[PDB]
């Protein structure tokens, strides 16, 4: 498949000499190549996987908003042909590409093997995030189905994560700030997304006093994030 | 107006 | 040719939009798909060729760069087996073909075509330009080859610059900068690469009073970068 | 350490 005749260590060495060399769009394919062997993937493979694919789809997203603004403002006007929807279009359809093969890894079978609530928790976050990019773009008789499928996601990680793992846990932050912006930007629910981050942000504080210097640093890095949101929606 | 989603440090 | 089918009017205006976007591998592939149309190209559309293949190369560049410094500290060391170095030498042959790429294009027909000295000095910097990004990456039998290429091109420009533009003109003076920078990186003639940047410096500050406002900016702007060379150099 | 070739403003 592409990386079929490379070694698991290889790819993985690789992934890494990648992200060095910002080269996020290799780094997704020596990740997607590793997961491909079928073992399951160990906390800083996970990183990686995630880390390559949100910088790719990052990249793309960026394009995508910059060419919908372009194609808006071209709808309100000389009209300047198909040119700026046909290449919207194009960047459009690479993203979803990208997110469907990111969900399919996960469903092939990322997920089915995630037994420990750490790791069952980061794929259902993932998937979460890549059902909310895909809600983004999305325009036609699926979108409340793309939406709902990220939802129900993100759903059962929150329920995992609040029964397993402490308020403090950065994949439990993360998940929860990401499900605070699906709520505010995708589901409509601003109220909802407010909810959510302040009481992820309390209940993180509250059990700081338990964590060591370095997990103390990288709770309070995500809480700074559900807190930049708080200013940024009241 | 953008708000932040989880990103790396 | 991928492109065939499209309107040249519209892969220029998809390359303003892939720009826009910061697609530059997007924007190098509407811009070849021009190029292939067999017209001339007017200023602007040479302007949006080298943009778009000096983005995706430098991405390159930058890459090998990493990838070749972690390699030469693996061989000062653990051995960590072949991939720092089959990494770069995917990125290395990634580049050269690029390179080649572009040098295909200039070669079939950009060059011939070209009459005006203001299209020909600018195609043959680029033509000096990639044989000095082949030469950056190349340890063969053919290096001196690639250095000498790159000589001649930059030195078939630099003769018709002189003869046919004022010592201000932006295409003349990036390429008197740029053939400063192979004498210094590449020709290993640092004190040849000091005399170009300074007696260009010179000859063109003497002929800023000539220009309006605007071509005073444009030509002041690549003087500082001369001086900044200058500067590094002594 | 490395020099400046042409760039965009
Ligand atoms: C989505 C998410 C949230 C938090 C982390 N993390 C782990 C350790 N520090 C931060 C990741 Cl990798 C991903
Ligand atoms: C290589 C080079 C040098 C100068 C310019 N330029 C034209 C107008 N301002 C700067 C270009 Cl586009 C390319
Ligand atoms: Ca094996
Ligand atoms: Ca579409
Ligand atoms: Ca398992
Ligand atoms: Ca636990
Ligand atoms: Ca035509
Ligand atoms: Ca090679
Ligand atoms: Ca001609
Ligand atoms: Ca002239
Ligand atoms: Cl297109
Ligand atoms: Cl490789």
């Amino acid at each position: 498949g592409a990386m079929g005749s490379m070694e698991r260590a290889s790819l993985i060495q690789k992934a890494k000499l990648a992200e060095q060399a910002e080269r996020y769009e290799d780094m997704a394919a020596f990740m997607k190549g590793a997961v491909e062997k079928g073992e399951e993937l160990s906390c800083e493979e996970r990183n990686l996987l995630s880390v390559a694919y949100k910088n790719v789809v990052g990249g793309q997203r960026a394009a995508w908003r910059v060419l919908s603004s372009i194609e808006q403002k071209s709808n309100e006007s000389e009209e300047k042909g198909p040119e700026v929807r046909e290449y919207r279009e194009k960047v459009e359809t690479e993203l979803q590409g990208v997110c469907d093969t990111v969900l399919g890894l996960l469903d092939s079978h990322l997920i089915k093997e995630a037994g420990d609530a750490e790791s069952r928790v980061f794929y259902l976050k993932m998937k979460g995030d890549y059902y909310r990019y895909l809600a983004e773009v999305a325009t036609g008789d699926d979108k409340k189905r793309i939406i709902d499928s990220a939802r129900s996601a993100y759903q059962e990680a929150m329920d995992i994560s609040k029964k397993e793992m402490p308020p403090t846990n950065p994949i439990r932050l993360g998940l929860a700030l990401n499900f605070s912006v699906f709520h505010y930007e995708i589901a409509n629910s601003p109220e909802e997304a407010i909810s959510l981050a302040k009481t992820t942000f309390d209940e993180a504080m509250a059990d700081l006093h338990t964590l060591s210097e370095d997990s103390y640093k990288d709770s309070t890095l995500i809480m700074q994030l559900l807190r930049d949101n708080l200013t940024l929606w009241t | 107006r953008r708000p932040s989603s989880w990103r790396q440090e």
